[PDB]
């Protein structure tokens, strides 16, 4: 019934803290409450210290957060192999009694930053040892995958080829929310040049409510957790669909609000709209969750989405008749109260899988030969328990994640 | 997570003065005061830099390190001068003669287990170490030989913990000492390995820096170095705060060296206007790149224009939009793609803490690994051969023990150190 | 070639006996194929080398890669490349237990002495078998090990502290205190060796367990006098021979922070270094092996490395990490 939640890296704890705040403003359950059900690490104190200095500060059990006041570094192998693993073990304690706790749950919401130390490494043995102690589970795992060409550390790819191709045989589903991609979201479909992370993180904190929060609260076509990955992914890869929400509009500007379904919907594949870089360049789309919230008429959608079916230019994979998961809640978002979110009657955060990424993952692979084909911050690494192994063997990796992404579509 | 710094030599000492005078104000630090900080969060993360003992006396953990009393004398007898505890005052009564092999083989060489003594005193503190800080001059004795000494020390010691290093690279156009190249060939030999972090000041390419991009018509040396101590203060410290995306030495480290040498940068800060009348807090964002990034402004004396980077990180530390900075960020790597080496889809490294500088709205420090170092260590390596072909002042460095067959060593050492560099630059 | 590159396979060891490992290795003409245990159904991942020897199997075998063979074909042309007057370096590379040392020194028996061995006795032969008055030669030897940056002198049981590497200002690195020693003969290099290679392996070995975590280099250092009656002088020619073997590869757990360290810093630089000579038709500094082996790989130079192979199932990462490395070398 239940699902956890392991929010990794500094990032996926700003995440984290946003996510969890959208959380009880929507459940009246204010500052002091009742009990979490997730957990926080970091090998850098001062960022989960913000979760302990901070809002939201007396809504957690010192217990659920993690931290190693030992160093960082913005290396997968430090972070996975040397550092990082002195921590996992009491890591995994956590989400062993938190998972006992319990009653009959359905999985872990890994909440991470691809392109990180803390956030790539780490997770990559702690989702590691999850698909070993729960293979009998959901592992759907929330990332935000490098911008696609403002991207922040210097070897940031290394991090993340590595992080895919460790976790890529552990997780049943990975969420992907660029970070970049949503910028452009705050300043065509907000307006804003001042775009704190703060925002970007209450920007996944909506369409990530929308996933969880609602989803797993009763409606008039309940989606579980299982639902997705079975609805969602076609095959084992731990394949990534990227999340959009529909009512993206400004709470000030301008106010058409009003947006029946009929447009909410038309308004998530349109490209400029999506956090990710991935514009829909050729990527077929292979199944999608349509998961709705508000006021909604099943009609509506139930021929809403029959109009879109229809357009062709919005191309669905051969192999795949209809890939339409329609997911209907009840109760409609809910806005912070004066951030710059609108605050619509119903929305539509939709998922997918899309041939896209075929492109994303090819930019963001090339990138990282660029590097290794000059050892670049290899010594970095090396120096860290890792070898020219398990780079050229994770490079060799995604390379048929280039070509299975390309198979899976592109042919009929 | 800490720290210790380092003042070895004179001038490495005269900065320490201003590398804490800043500091402290940043950390509201008063003579022997304690924490009188404006604020709440210029003390949860002290730590770094200072020792609880009293419970109103966080002592800078230090080390001053010199073969010169007067210097320490001047250091210890002034403001600031009576915070540190006087075990950090690591003096050598001795002749501070001017000569790297005075202060490296005979006359330092000494004085170093009394050094060690306490750099581990100080690093079995408490908590957590990350690295010491270094500061000095590469021509002098007690700058470049006995505290280059001292890290080759320290890196025996702890070679998990960092190093940066702060050198005062020999100025151009005019040199302040005679034997200079050779008081500096031989420093950044030890540098090139040991030190995994260096930032290279020139006292010249501050004054430029100092009387053009500060109207100031008498730039005394105290000012130059606190220019410099305004830049190290970014660096480490800064980071020592929160952010939106925070990194540290380390991120710094691995971020901003490809390859194993160590690498020098050279620092530029953010908002260097003139006092009243500039004031006009162009500081937006694209203002503080528009500085940071030109070619006047960097405390090396090389211009970047004059060769690409491998890296760079503009460490911030004022409220900004992780928008405006992750954006203008690209621009700037795309109106210079020209020089910014093509193998690192992205050199920029951007760092973002929240408060800022003490009295300023918005600053950032940046740490540039650029190709254009080159053309300096060349510079010195000319110096060198130039005077060496002939022994110049060499019977002063034998005469004291040396080898004539050390300086050869040196040279070729980071003489190759500039070949290297220019792999890089193609 | 300025670099060759050979893999070896070697029969199954005792651990894999007790494990019921399946071999993974094949092997045909230059190609060595390596199968996933975990995906039998797989074709096996490709390799092609300089060569690929087949030693899984025994002398009795008509196709084993004798102790023999693999000299002839990578220490005798060394060896003569030395006579010519240049360095040359012999690298043995691979996990522990999987062949370097067999490879390198082999045993002190009939038929199964390694390169080091096969190569001082060719020496001595085409040395003392070398008719002519004008032409005397010099031999001289070092055996040591490099652990942790330092150096221990194998020919010297009291080895009192550990050398330093150092940089002479003009004529290279060198190892302070090393014993360097003069042989004029065969049984008495051997006498060398077997007294070093003695060293290499008694008991207080086991502390650190340097048998497997050190670099051990035994240099010669080759030496042609040539005389000439006309206008009476000798000339001088100096030839650097350095047969190496290498610290296991797969220690680069129970591995401490600081030896891990310095074998895969000392091990990524000799791959770059290699590499780059490969590359010609590099930063030697950066560990001590490849800084006092810098003068055996420059481009004058001539190297090869021998990669050793585990043959079983259960050596699968290591072995396929190390054909990648001897891939790369080039
Ligand atoms: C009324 C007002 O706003 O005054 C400003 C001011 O006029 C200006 C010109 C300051 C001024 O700085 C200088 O004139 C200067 C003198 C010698 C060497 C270098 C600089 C200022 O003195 C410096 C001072 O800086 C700080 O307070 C920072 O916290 C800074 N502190 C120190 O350097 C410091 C100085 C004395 C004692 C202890 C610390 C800092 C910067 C980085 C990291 C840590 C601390 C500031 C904003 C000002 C004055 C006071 C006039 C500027 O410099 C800095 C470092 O902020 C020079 O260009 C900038 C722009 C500022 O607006
Ligand atoms: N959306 C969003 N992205 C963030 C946030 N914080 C960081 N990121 C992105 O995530 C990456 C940064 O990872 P870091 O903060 O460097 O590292 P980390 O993953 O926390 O772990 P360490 O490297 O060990 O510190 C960059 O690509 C950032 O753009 C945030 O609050 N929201
Ligand atoms: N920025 C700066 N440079 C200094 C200071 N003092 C000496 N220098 C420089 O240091 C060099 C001289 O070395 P010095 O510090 O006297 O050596 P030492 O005292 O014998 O170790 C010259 O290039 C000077 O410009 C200073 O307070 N600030
Ligand atoms: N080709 C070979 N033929 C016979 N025995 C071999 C062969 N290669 C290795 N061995 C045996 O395998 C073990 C592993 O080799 P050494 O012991 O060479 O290990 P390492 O590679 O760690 O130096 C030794 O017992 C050696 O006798
Ligand atoms: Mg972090
Ligand atoms: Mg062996």
């Amino acid at each position: 019934r239940e699902c956890i939640s392991i929010h990794v890296g500094q990032a996926g704890v700003q995440i984290g803290n946003a996510c969890w705040e959208l959380y009880c403003l929507e459940h009246g359950i204010q500052p002091d409450g009742h009990v979490p059900r997730a957990v926080f690490v970091d090998l850098e104190p001062t960022v989960i210290d913000e979760v302990r200095t901070g809002t939201y500060r007396q809504l957690f059990h010192p217990e659920q957060l993690i931290t190693g006041k030992e160093d960082a570094a913005n290396n997968y192998a430090r972070g996975h192999y040397t550092i990082g693993k002195e921590i996992i073990d009491l890591v995994l304690d956590r989400i062993r009694k938190l998972a006992d706790q319990c009653t009959g749950l359905q999985g872990f919401s890994v909440f991470h930053s691809f392109g990180g130390g803390t956030g790539s490494g780490f997770t990559s043995l702690l989702m590691e040892r999850l698909s070993v102690d729960y293979g009998k589970k959901s592992k759907l795992e929330f990332s935000i995958y490098p911008a696609p060409q403002v991207s922040t550390a210097v070897v940031e790819p290394y991090n993340s080829i590595l992080t895919t191709h460790t976790t890529l045989e552990h997780s049943d589903c990975a969420f992907m929310v660029d970070n970049e991609a949503i910028y452009d979201i705050c300043r065509r479909n907000l307006d804003i040049e001042r775009p704190t992370y703060t925002n970007l993180n209450r920007l996944i904190g909506q369409i990530v409510s929308s996933i969880t929060a609602s989803l797993r609260f009763d409606g008039a076509l309940n989606v579980d957790l299982t639902e997705f990955q079975t609805n969602l992914v076609p095959y084992p890869r731990a394949h990534f669909p990227l999340a959009t929400y529909a009512p993206v509009i400004s709470a000030e500007k301008a106010y058409h609000e009003q947006l029946s379904v009929a447009e909410i919907t038309n308004a998530c594949f349109e490209p400029a709209n999506q956090m990710v870089k991935c514009d829909p360049r050729h990527g077929k789309y292979m199944a999608c969750c349509l998961l709705y919230r508000g006021d909604v008429v099943p009609k509506d959608v139930n021929a809403a989405i029959a109009t879109i079916k229809t357009k062709r230019t919005i191309q669905f994979v051969d192999w795949c008749p209809t890939g339409f998961k329609v997911g209907i809640n009840y109760e409609p978002p809910t806005v912070v109260p004066g951030g710059d979110l609108a605050k619509v009657q119903r929305a539509v955060c939709m998922l997918s899988n899309t041939t896209a990424i075929a492109e994303a993952w090819a930019r963001l692979d090339h990138k990282f030969d660029l590097m290794y084909a000059k050892r670049a911050f290899v010594h970095w690494y090396v120096g860290e328990g890792m070898e020219e192994g398990e780079f050229s063997e994770a490079r060799e990796d995604m390379a048929a994640l280039e070509k299975d992404y390309e198979e899976v579509g592109v042919d009929s | 997570r800490e720290i210790v710094h380092i003042q070895a030599g004179q001038c490495g000492n005269q900065i320490g003065a201003k590398f804490w005078e800043v500091i402290s104000d940043e950390h509201g630090i008063d003579p022997t005061g304690s924490y009188h900080g404006d604020s709440d969060l210029q003390l949860e993360r002290i730590n770094v830099y200072y020792n609880e003992a009293a419970g109103n006396k966080y002592v800078p953990r230090a080390i001053l390190v010199d073969l010169e009393p007067g210097t320490m004398d001047s250091v210890r007898s002034g403001p600031f001068g009576q915070i540190f505890r006087p075990d950090n005052f690591v003096f050598g009564q001795s002749g501070a003669g001017n000569n790297w092999a005075k202060g490296h083989y005979t006359e330092g060489a000494e004085l170093v287990d009394s050094v060690l003594d306490v750099v581990r005193k100080e690093s079995e503190s408490c908590d957590c170490l990350q690295g010491f800080q270094l500061t000095h001059s590469l021509g002098g004795g007690t700058g470049s030989g006995m505290g280059t000494l001292l890290i080759s020390k320290i890196r025996e010691e702890y070679p998990d913990r960092i190093m940066n290093t702060f050198s005062v690279v020999p100025s151009p156009k005019v040199s302040d000492t005679v034997v200079e190249p050779y008081n500096a060939t031989l420093s950044v030999h030890q540098l090139v390995e040991n030190t995994d972090e260096t930032y290279c000041i020139d006292n010249e390419a501050l004054y430029d820096i100092c009387f053009r991009t500060l109207k100031l018509t008498t730039p005394t040396y105290g000012d130059l170095n606190h220019l410099v101590s305004a830049t190290m203060s970014g660096v480490t410290t800064c980071l020592r705060f929160p952010g939106q995306l925070n990194a540290d030495l380390r991120k710094l480290a691995v971020n901003m060296v490809p390859f194993p040498r160590l690498h020098f940068f050279m620092p530029g800060f953010a908002p260097l206007t003139s006092r009243g009348s500039q004031q006009y807090r162009a500081l937006t964002v694209p203002e503080l790149t528009q500085q940071m990034f030109d070619a006047k402004n960097m405390m090396a004396a090389c211009d970047p224009r004059h060769g690409r980077y491998l890296t760079v990180a503009a460490v911030f530390r004022g409220r900004m939009s992780m928008k405006e900075v992750d954006e203008q960020m690209l621009n700037v790597q795309n109106k210079n793609s020209s020089y910014f080496v093509e193998w690192i889809p992205n050199n920029v490294k951007t760092a973002v803490c929240d408060i800022p500088p003490r009295g300023l709205k918005m600053s950032a420090t940046f740490i540039g690994n650029s190709t254009a170092i080159q053309e300096l260590f060349k510079r010195i390596s000319e110096q060198f051969t130039a005077m060496f072909r002939r022994k110049a002042f060499l019977h002063w460095y034998t005469g004291e023990g040396m080898d004539e067959m050390e300086f050869t060593e040196a040279e070729s050492n980071m003489n190759d150190l500039v070949s290297e560099y220019q792999q890089y630059q193609d | 070639a300025s670099v060759k590159v050979a893999v070896r396979v070697r029969p199954f060891n005792s651990r894999e006996m007790s494990r019921d490992s399946k071999c993974i290795i094949q092997m045909s003409g230059s190609t060595t194929t390596i199968v996933n245990p975990k995906q039998p159904k797989e074709t096996p991942k490709s390799f092609s080398f300089d060569y690929s020897y087949w030693s899984h199997t025994s002398p009795e075998d008509i196709n084993y890669a004798s102790q023999k063979q693999v000299y002839r074909d990578i220490g005798e042309e060394m060896l003569q490349h030395a006579f010519e007057g240049y360095n040359v370096c012999i690298f043995a590379y691979g996990q522990t237990g999987a062949g370097k040392s067999y490879t390198m020194m082999g045993k002190q028996e009939k038929d199964q002495q390694g390169i080091i061995p096969q190569l001082c006795e060719d020496l001595f032969s085409r040395i003392n078998d070398t008719t002519n008055d004008n032409m005397s030669y010099s031999v001289e030897v070092s055996y040591m090990e490099i652990y942790c940056e330092r150096v221990r002198d194998l020919l010297n049981p009291k080895n009192k502290g550990n050398l330093r590497v150092r940089e002479h200002p003009l004529l290279g690195p060198y190892v302070e205190d090393l014993s360097k020693l003069a042989v004029t003969s065969y049984n008495d290099i051997q006498d060398l060796m077997d007294s070093g290679n003695k060293a290499r392996t008694v008991a207080a070995t086991n502390m650190n367990e340097t048998s497997s975590r050190s670099h051990a280099v035994f240099n010669i250092i080759f030496t042609q006098k040539r005389h000439d009656a006309e206008t009476n002088i000798t000339t001088e020619k100096v030839s650097k021979i350095s047969l190496v073997d290498l610290a296991g590869s797969e220690r680069a757990k129970g591995t401490r922070l600081k030896e891990g360290a310095n074998i895969n810093k000392s091990l990524t630089t000799l791959g770059k270094v290699i590499s780059a000579l490969a590359e010609m038709d590099i930063p030697y500094r950066d560990s001590v092996l490849t800084w006092l082996l810098r003068e055996n790989l420059g481009g004058n130079s001539r190297t090869a490395m021998v990669a050793a192979l585990s043959p079983a199932d259960i050596n699968y990462d290591e072995t396929l990490s190390t054909l990648r490395y001897a891939d790369r070398a080039k």
